């Protein structure tokens, strides 16, 4: 009946904000920032349960040579250590393609 | 912002793109997180979080 | 950078936005449009025309 979902987000300071109690919290209560409350608004909406993750590879990561396949980020959603992203990724078809993608929440 | 003020931006930048949430293909978490998304880019919250962030 | 040449921008950009071709709601060949589009996009054309023009 109940159901959770694991979370890729990143460390980038505008974005996400290491708390100075980093030595045992949770991702949930590690962080704070545009990315964390712009998680929190969401959920607040959607309702869902989820827990906040950094990314594994903890980078963008560049495509596996000739076979393009993914790096962390991308690989940690097509292969379930999370299942959603929320981070200051760029939208590109080269990307589109693999996997969806929200409207934009921000131009630069 | 963050000192010493010793950066400095020059050119009027180069391109346009966007930033989005991201979700893999076939989860039934994509729409509707999308919406929501939606909800907050017509209801313009998102500019409370840039004042708090910049 | 027409003749007159006697007026210039002045800063960068304000925002971004884009253009899209445009029809009636539903109409039919809107979807036809859209991948001629797609394949004018991906022939480059895009710039041709451009290249053209300016």
């Amino acid at each position: 009946e109940q159901k959770t979902v694991v979370v890729t987000t990143i460390l980038e300071s505008p974005y996400v904000m290491m708390k100075k109690n980093h030595e045992m919290l949770e991702g949930n209560e590690r962080y704070e920032g545009y990315c964390v409350d712009l998680a929190a608004e969401i959920a607040k909406h959607c309702g869902f349960k989820y827990k906040l993750t950094i990314v594994g590879d903890g980078k963008y990561g560049a495509r596996d040579a000739d076979t393009k396949i993914w790096n962390g980020m991308v690989g940690e959603l097509v292969y379930g250590k999370a299942d959603i992203a929320i981070a200051p990724l760029t939208i590109t078809l080269v990307r589109e393609e693999v996997i969806d993608f929200s409207k934009p929440f921000m131009s630069l | 912002q963050r000192k010493p003020c010793d950066t400095m931006k020059v050119g009027g930048n180069l391109d346009s793109k966007g930033y989005g949430i991201a979700t893999p293909k076939g989860s039934s978490l994509g729409t509707p997180v999308n919406l929501a998304v939606l909800k907050l880019s017509e209801q313009g919250v998102l500019d409370k979080l840039k004042n708090k962030w910049w």
